[PDB]
């Protein structure tokens, strides 16, 4: 079995940790706690290949910017996230996360991920986003961003409903399996 | 009736209504000074319940890391 | 002389005095708000920079210890 | 060459770091910055014995209480400090530092140290302490405390003027050299 390293980044509170815990621990973290950095492991198979996926969680919090580069070395694939219920975290994709990742992980496959897909059609979310005259991110917007920053691919998911979770990691693994 | 009698009565009423424009004037000035702080604090809290959380997490992680060094 | 009378005069100065009492109750309630907020924001500012300093130091130490290019 | 471990504790801002830096680096820290933890080394000779003194700096900040026990293992001597210009840091000797040290460092020689001796006769200090109806600590007070907590000895000093600095470490070393 092969070992591959996956690192996940993106705005704070956009769902990185819940996504990793659901996939590696089969559970959904109940309470929110800003991440410093943590490391998990998980098994997965794609195209008939056993791969041990090393999952590096990082801080989305600005205040922890200084620790992030400690996780980037020897990365095989990157999951760059934003929340579908936050257009702001989307704008931070090309404004912050992309430049940083391409500086620390040159030529490393980037999978653009849009978390909290289950909020896309949530009234409370639509109502609250309406106040700032915004609306949940549309799939087209995510795709454009993926192409714009030259990602390996785009994938939407919800750690809450589990929808898309699998696809996110099968795509990331394939990416980490290129050559 | 005599005018003097009336002018006096009208004066005891204004001075009286004036006293009600004080007790319910101060009761007023209360929300002003009470609201402007009932949120000036709750605002300074959210801002500290944030920095305090980030402080604690970093500290605990440092402990975790050094106990492993 | 004048047209002023005993009883009206007394209730008049009384209206006045009662009014002044209010002019003062205010100027005093102000300089009370002006300090309350002052000393409040004063502490609630040295209260946060305190937590912010401890946060930064712990963070930097975590980096220093973890970081290989240092 | 005998290698001995010295650990220093005491209220925050009472002078621990300046005392260690003056003695090990020959310089006086300029600006004050709360310590997380740091480590220094210094050479010393007493009773005709060569000794490499390992100096473990710790946080006086309550908020860092969690990290202190990481420094206590295998300690040969402890420097428990307070500031001569702060009666409060003195009271914290029996109220906090003593119980903690005797729990983590059973039977380890304790040298009670009173820093900032140069402020004992400073008008601004006496003036300020007067507001809280206090006064700088008196030598009899520190000695009393030393005996009360069963210290190996008492020593006063000033990292500013260098007065007593040497004695503090010659006493600590002797203590770490007992048996
Ligand atoms: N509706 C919904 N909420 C989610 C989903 N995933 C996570 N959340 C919620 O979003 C909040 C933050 O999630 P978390 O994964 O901890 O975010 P993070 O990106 O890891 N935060 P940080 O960068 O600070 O470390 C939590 O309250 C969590 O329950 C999801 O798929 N749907
Ligand atoms: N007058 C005087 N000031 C001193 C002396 N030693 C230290 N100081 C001052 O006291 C302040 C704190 O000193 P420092 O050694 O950093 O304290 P600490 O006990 O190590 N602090 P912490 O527990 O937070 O880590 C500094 O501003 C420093 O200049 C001294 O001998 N005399
Ligand atoms: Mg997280
Ligand atoms: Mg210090």
């Amino acid at each position: 079995a092969i070992r591959k390293k996956l690192v996940i980044v993106g705005d704070g509170a956009c769902g990185k940790t819940c996504l990793l815990i659901v996939f590696s621990k089969d559970q959904f973290p109940e309470v929110y706690v800003p991440t410093v950095f943590e490391n998990y492991v998980a098994d997965i198979e794609v195209d008939g290949k056993q791969v041990e996926l090393a999952l590096w969680d990082t801080a989305g919090q600005e205040d922890y910017d200084r620790l992030r580069p400690l996780s980037y070395p020897d990365t095989d694939v990157i999951l760059m996230c934003f929340s579908i219920d936050s257009p702001d975290s989307l704008e931070n994709i090309p404004e912050k996360w992309t430049p940083e990742v391409k500086h620390f992980c040159p030529n490393v496959p980037i999978i653009l991920v849009g978390n909290k897909k289950d909020l896309r059609n949530d009234e409370h979310t639509r109502r609250e986003l309406a106040k700032m005259k915004q609306e949940p991110v549309k799939p087209e917007e995510g795709r454009d961003m993926a192409n714009r920053i030259g990602a390996f691919g785009y994938m939407e998911c919800s750690a809450k409903t589990k929808d898309g979770v699998r696809e996110v990691f099968e795509m990331a693994t394939r990416a980490a399996l290129q050559a | 009736g005599s005018m003097l009698t009336k002018d006096i009565e009208i004066l005891r009423r204004e001075n009286e209504e004036l006293t009600e424009k004080m007790k319910k004037a101060e009761e007023e000035y209360k929300l002003e000074k009470e609201e402007e702080i009932s949120n000036l604090k709750a605002a300074f809290e959210k801002n500290i319940n944030t920095e305090r959380t980030l402080k604690t997490q970093a500290v605990n992680k440092l402990a975790e890391i050094m106990n492993r060094k």
